[PDB]
């Protein structure tokens, strides 16, 4: 006979929709005025007697973490004033005096004439920039180097981009389920099976190269990849250990307002106090030793256990994936990571120089070009690796050597590399079975 | 007959080659999110048409 | 207490039976940036709101288990009882019926209208 | 089989009276741009519940056809039961009977608000 | 008659007895600038549903006034009857009971989870 | 006794929100990323023993999509360049050298002092356009000529304007009735009704005077009006037949375009490859010989069984609608029809020169002047007409001879053409009957 | 035994968010496009042997009464003409030959060289301005006040201020507590309960010192505050007879139309036709003396039942706090209302004058000052005041005299002044209780 | 009394008489879409105050 | 230690001393919305640090 039961505790997988929380004001660019409170205490249900079957790489919870990301940065600068007016020809000239060498060619001290409030007189002004946002004009005459592509807008220094974790959230009717495993690589069943009503909080660090400020692998580095054979695919390494970067922007600065219309006012960089100093970061030299070592055992279970592995710099190419790109006081640096890969494993202090932009076209987009204004002071940064975005050379069929490098650039893969840990289901609580009963 | 199709896990990208003056680079791999380095070039799935 | 998919590994005769399922995996059913939030709340809405209308059109509203008159179709599986509700789970048991899902729900629906059916020439002759 | 309005012209007594009205009639009640998508979801659940908990007030929930103990007032409509149920139709019906619906939902609720009290007394006095 | 809440001072015997509950209290309950506008009805619906489901799980749906086998647990609140149902109202009693409203649901719940339950075994061996 | 029933097959008139929906992309302007998948497969239901009353010009399904189609023209622009920049003081003189004769001053070559993304050099440019468009300002010296009432936004050259069908859907509640009557007119009761959960689609086709690309008759031409004896009413003609016509923009054109800003260009037609032609279509002649004759049969039958019908062609006035107008490749064609509307019917190839236009005020609104881009090469256009909006002369008892004019205007009425078959209802299935039977 | 009951009439202090309506077109701000109709009839229902406690200065449906009426507000000009082009420097002199003395140096006369739809030509125009609105630029030239803070908006002169009465409404599962009682003062518990669907209407006039336009208290004037002896809080004193004013704006104004751009122009003050006077109120004598007896009266009821008390003047400040604001007609007035506290109470016509603005920063918000265009004719207001703010001075013990000033700034205050009648709570009909019944 | 109201199925439109020079043409019918033509140029229902 | 706190039902506003070169004006009274007057205004709550 059939009988008819409901609140059966069975799923399927599903994609829908996550809330995201926080912390169970109008700063912070990241929904801390838009997320909900977190649920004030962890609801983990160990389900013993299951297992459960996992794919990261099939994973829908990291489109929305894209996609919300990518909204919040629009949102965030569509209130502020539009730099359009400050694309002028710059008369300019080379920052001089007070360069420690290292720094030689990096400041352009250019003047401008800007608008006032009252649309008739101009005012002539100068400031300061890096070279690295200004191009020549005419092969002196300078020019805003994203000029000629696209608009460019001011962040409101109100906000900052401080990674603040983002929970998400099933709706009812939906449940995440998080293996609690230590094998498990990203693929395929794993004998744990957790169900919460939230992930933990993940905070939204965009990087390349060096995976920072995330959760560590805690009995092993682990190796993730799509496809351990294809050189199209990027690789996953999460550490065991956190690995310890103190960086600074040496430069104390001293930052002006410069009125630009009605309501309207341009940040420009003033001067530095004091002389000018090379942006760097110091990377402990002894834990990246050991870090890499550990790396390269993992690697060589996967494939090379008789052979050995080199590690290398990156290639040409667009400065965004080619160095080590990291946001931190709400300032953009780049860093030269060479340092760190120049080296074989055969079993048997790092100082990284970096350098600074404020045209920051994040996300690759037209029209969106952000400008970052100056931070006054001096400013200190201190993270852990957590990771490595890395890819393998092809071109080869000699198995004697492997060679790696550092990768990164589609910020999905960041994302992953936590989200991994969870699966998104639905629940189906109305089914049949047989009985010996009848109504 | 065929097209100048690039091999999955790359997709065109013309200004790589334009703005790098790089060889063979018509295609760029997927996994650098749209950005280019010279690892990442390709040329076009090797095919006549 | 087991929490709600607490129970999913107990087999079915004490994963749901033991009214787990009333409990929690019940009880959970239904408990311009923020436009996905109505979308969340609604979509919750409906998909409770089916399963009602099904226990509704089926007479098994208002019960956690609910038996009907119509006979078990062995041709859909075969197993011994004892087995199917001792050592046996829900997402196992669904994995093995999930294709004569359509079959029986049109044979519950049936049914269900000839009994309201002939209730009601009971009571036009009562 | 028939349909969603399927059963509309083969008068009341086959029309819905056949389970037609459970099979699709009821079945599919409650089956920035996009903001309209949201107002229509909702809308539609409001009205499936407002029916619901109209049965719900009169003692018919979880019922195809229920049967109260109101009489019937031929003040309303006076025609006999055959013609009533086999030739005429429900759109035709309610052409005829829609200026009497609030009196009967009234004394609907009355009834069943009457009889929900007498078995209040039953179980106080058992 | 008297309106949505007018009964409300009328001690709990008439304020709610007198099915005043159903009649209004329960009626009303479910009856890019204009977003308030739709949180407002989900909300309402989400509220509705809520009562709704505990109704079901306590075996309670499809009335206004629902018996169960609960004894009462003097132990939150020792008064008589008579002048718990005579001279006291609804919003003073709530002031008197609120803190035991979690015991008592969770006693219901298990109540009934047990009640169906006997019923499967009875119907197991019939 | 009193029976209380539920799931009743009743429903009254109604009015509510359908949804948009096609295809079972960013391109397309008319919601093809917003609207949700059709039904892979017809729902539709016969309905025995029933009759239904339908009034076409009571429907409301036709406000819908009305207001669907403005608003999502209104959304095309949203994120498009404005072109205030280009309203300057035109040096002008005349197109010359390659014009066939029939072209002869409608085409302008002008000169302008236009912005470049810095801000503070102008470029010379120049471009041509349709003498439509220009006009003289002082009585050379010429402006864009809806400089001087509201602003106008350039269309995105990403999407197009083609009529990519439309299903419309009922909610849940709520169905859509049809008529598969052929002798229903648009008013009173037809004897065929059956039940669809979604409209046909619709092609949002906009037009004057010709009903293009739409439903045809099935087996006479069908004559509809809201009163047969009123002058200030259209007349919706739906022809049993097609009339092909075969249009073009004869110009092998070139676009180039103009750097205006920071992310910002214009897009100017360039020049003419080979000579200058003027713009037409290609009407079958005998075609339209018989397809009037049919129009004219069935117009006696409603009134004029014994007098004779000539036709006319347009009054003098706007050219919006005193002209045939149509899109097509996204390009704005105006055609004169009096070739096609000039004869006496009293029982007992056609080419048609056109006009082109690129500045659009579609809708007739303030600040939402569109301008339409050149397209590149040559564009042919086929299509059929379906039927026509016709117009009747008043001002005369002499029943002798009626005369008629092409007309079109209100937008409104190219929807009912197609949206008359429809009727929205909603359904209340809860009610009750008297029995024999009692609780 | 336990009894589950459902429908019980038993509720919960709550907050939730209210519906808007008003009236059971695109003209008036206040949301008549937006809000629902009201019902069409009072719903009220008194409540018997009940009793119900309430907080005016807890109360949430002020909060909404806040955020309701800033984001109206602020749609009103989202689609309006930005004023941007006109700060520009002013060449200007005094206006003169007709001022009647007292106007001397209120209105100044000044050319601007402004654009045109042609973007490259100017045009020299002159307007006339208020002097509150224009500041000299060098210690003539002028700029416009508020050039140099923020941006400036046109409103549409399309739309009004007008204070149409807004109902709130609750939803389903809430309702609205009222008093009816006359002895309440915002505070506490009355024997009074009657609970409707929606409140009264309520008009949102904007004003300071004087509380235009709202209800009257029945038998006595209510005076009402949070806490009696804080002299950091304000005084609400609700009259039970009106206070008639006259106010005017004796100048026939011309109204002249610039155009300023490409769909785009600005309403400027053309001139005066006859005289210039200032603008001022006639308020009625005898009924401020006796309004003002009766309201000292009150306050010595309070305290102060032996001493005197006197009414003062505001202190030194910002216009729109130290003088009386209102609009009417659209138009801006401030006005001096020393003339209304000059006076000692011991127990045992006036005319105010007035100044006009055109600029308002409503609300005190960066980039929304909105300007006000010219009303031509002649504008005439009448209403009766129905209440005061009135703030008490501290610094002194000597309780021999008491001193009152007018007051007003925080809006809330005002809306509080109507809003006290009312309580939002939610209804919870699910509850047990004993019984000697069992299942 | 009255006022210069159009006839039905016509509305007034200034700009009509005024951009094109017409004659007795108040309103415009309705029936154009606001757009302006001599065949649908009326005068005022014809009644006096 | 301590900080230049405002007392309850004053906050802090430095636009208005400024404005109107008024003394022992840090301070200024809620209870006028932000804006600036003389008689509410007030210094800081008066304790060392
Ligand atoms: C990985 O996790 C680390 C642990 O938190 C992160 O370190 C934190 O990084 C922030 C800087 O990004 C450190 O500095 C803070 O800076 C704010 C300054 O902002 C305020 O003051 C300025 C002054 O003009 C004003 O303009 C702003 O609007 C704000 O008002 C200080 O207020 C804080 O006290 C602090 O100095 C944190 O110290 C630092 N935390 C720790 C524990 O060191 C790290 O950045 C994360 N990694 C990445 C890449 O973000
Ligand atoms: C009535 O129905 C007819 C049947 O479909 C419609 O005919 C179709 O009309 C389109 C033109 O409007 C014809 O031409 C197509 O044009 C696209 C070109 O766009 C793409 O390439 C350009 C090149 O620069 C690029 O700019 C665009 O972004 C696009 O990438 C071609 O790709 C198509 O192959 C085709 O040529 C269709 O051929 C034509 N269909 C048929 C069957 O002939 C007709 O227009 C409808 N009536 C009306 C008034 O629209
Ligand atoms: C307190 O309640 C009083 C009672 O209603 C309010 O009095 C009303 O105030 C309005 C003015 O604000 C008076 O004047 C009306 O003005 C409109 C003019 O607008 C139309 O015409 C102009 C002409 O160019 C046009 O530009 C506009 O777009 C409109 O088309 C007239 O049409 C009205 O007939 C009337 O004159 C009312 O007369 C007056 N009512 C009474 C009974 O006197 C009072 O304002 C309220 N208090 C406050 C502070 O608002
Ligand atoms: C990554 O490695 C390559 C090779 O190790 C570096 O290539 C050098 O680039 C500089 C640029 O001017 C050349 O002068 C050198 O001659 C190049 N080296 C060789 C061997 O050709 C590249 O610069 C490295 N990138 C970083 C950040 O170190
Ligand atoms: C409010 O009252 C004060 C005092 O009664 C007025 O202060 C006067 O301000 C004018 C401004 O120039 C001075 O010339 C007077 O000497 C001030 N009076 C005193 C006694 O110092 C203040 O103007 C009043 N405000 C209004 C609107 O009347």
């Amino acid at each position: 006979w059939v009988t008819v039961y409901y609140g059966v505790p069975v799923w399927k997988d599903a994609e829908t929709t996550l809330f995201c929380a926080s912390d169970a004001e109008k700063h912070n660019v990241w929904a801390t005025h838009a997320c909900v409170p977190t649920d004030p205490n962890p609801q983990e249900i160990h389900l013993e007697n299951v297992t459960e079957e996992f794919n990261m790489w099939k994973n829908n919870m990291v489109e929305q973490m894209h996609t919300d990301i990518i909204s919040l940065w629009d949102q965030s600068l569509k209130p502020c004033v539009k730099l359009t007016p400050l694309c002028v020809t710059l008369q300019c000239t080379n920052v001089t005096n007070n360069i420690t060498d290292d720094m030689r060619g990096e400041l352009k001290n250019c003047s401008f004439n800007m608008t006032t409030e009252l649309r008739d007189k101009k005012q002539k002004v100068y400031s300061l920039f890096y070279r690295l946002d200004v191009v020549q004009i005419n092969e002196k005459e300078y020019r805003l180097i994203n000029c000629n592509t696209s608009a460019i807008t001011q962040a409101c220094p109100k906000v900052s981009f401080e990674p603040i974790p983002i929970h998400y959230c099933a709706p009812a009717g939906f449940a995440i389920l998080k293996c609690k495993d230590k094998k498990f690589n990203g693929t395929g069943p794993c004998p744990s099976v957790s169900t919460v009503q939230c992930t933990h909080g993940i905070k939204p660090v965009v990087s390349t190269q060096l995976l920072l400020n995330g959760s560590l692998a805690e009995e092993e580095v682990m190796i993730r990849s799509e496809n351990i054979t294809n050189n199209a695919k990027n690789i996953l390494v999460q550490f065991n250990t956190p690995v310890q970067i103190n960086c600074t922007r040496p430069n104390n600065n001293t930052r002006k307002s410069i009125r630009i219309g009605p309501g309207q006012a341009f940040y420009a960089t003033g001067d530095i106090i004091g002389d000018i100093r090379q942006a760097h970061c110091n990377v402990s030299k002894a834990t990246w030793n050991e870090t890499l070592g550990k790396v390269v055992k993992q690697l060589r279970k996967h494939f090379g256990n008789n052979t050995i592995i080199r590690f290398a710099n990156s290639s040409g190419g667009d400065l965004e994936v080619t160095t080590h790109s990291f946001n931190c006081g709400g300032e953009f640096f780049y860093c030269n990571t060479s340092g760190l890969f120049n080296s074989t494993w055969i079993s048997n202090s790092i100082t990284l120089p970096c350098r600074i932009k404020q045209i920051i076209n994040m996300w690759q987009r037209i029209g969106q070009a952000m400008y970052a204004p100056p931070i006054q002071g001096v400013i200190r940064c201190v993270s852990n690796i957590t990771g490595l975005i890395l890819t393998r050379d092809g071109g080869s069929t000699n198995s004697t050597t492997e060679t790696f490098r550092p990768g990164g650039g589609d910020m999905r893969d960041n994302w992953r590399s936590e989200l991994y840990k969870y699966k998104v289901v639905k629940i189906e609580p109305l089914g049949v079975a047989p009985t010996r009963c009848k109504r | 007959t065929n097209k100048k199709e690039c091999p999955e896990d790359y997709t065109y990208n013309p200004r790589c080659p334009q703005q790098y003056g790089w060889s063979d680079c018509d295609c760029m791999g997927d996994r650098f999110g749209g950005y280019c380095r010279q690892d990442g070039c390709s040329n076009y799935i090797h095919r006549s048409t | 207490f087991l929490g709600f998919l607490g129970a999913a590994g107990s087999t079915m005769g004490a994963a749901s039976m033991t009214l787990t399922v009333q409990a929690r995996n019940l009880l959970s059913g239904i408990v311009v940036w923020g436009i996905k939030q109505l979308q969340a709340r609604v979509l919750a809405v409906e998909r409770y709101l089916r399963d009602q209308q099904l226990l509704g059109i089926w007479g098994c509203s208002g019960k956690l288990i609910c038996c009907t008159n119509v006979p078990w179709n062995s041709s859909w599986s075969n197993r011994n009882l004892s087995e199917i509700w001792d050592n046996m789970t829900w997402l196992q048991w669904d994995k093995e019926i999930s294709n004569y899902t359509q079959i029986i729900y049109g044979l519950l629906e049936e049914s269900q209208n000839q009994q309201e059916k002939n209730e009601q020439d009971l009571l036009a002759l009562d």
